[PDB]
């Protein structure tokens, strides 16, 4: 059912939220 | 032509925090001091 997503960090595509290194799952993104 | 032109002729939080001149503080003992302590946002 899941589907595999690739991405970059090329913001402001893709980029970790505030204080990502805590930051995990879908939601750190 | 100067003088003619003479008559003739911070907005927010993070222009705040770049103009070190004026000076901001909060309420000592309140969610805003720790609002500010727990944040994790650079501003």
């Amino acid at each position: 059912k899941t589907v595999v997503v690739t991405t970059i960090l090329e913001s402001p595509y893709v980029m970790m939220k505030k204080n990502h290194e805590m930051l995990e799952g879908n939601e750190r993104y | 032509a100067n003088l003619a032109a003479f008559l003739t002729v911070i907005e927010s939080a993070e222009d705040l925090s770049k103009q070190t001149e004026i000076a901001y503080g909060t309420l000592d003992s309140g969610s805003t001091k720790e609002f500010f302590r727990r944040s994790k946002i650079a501003v």
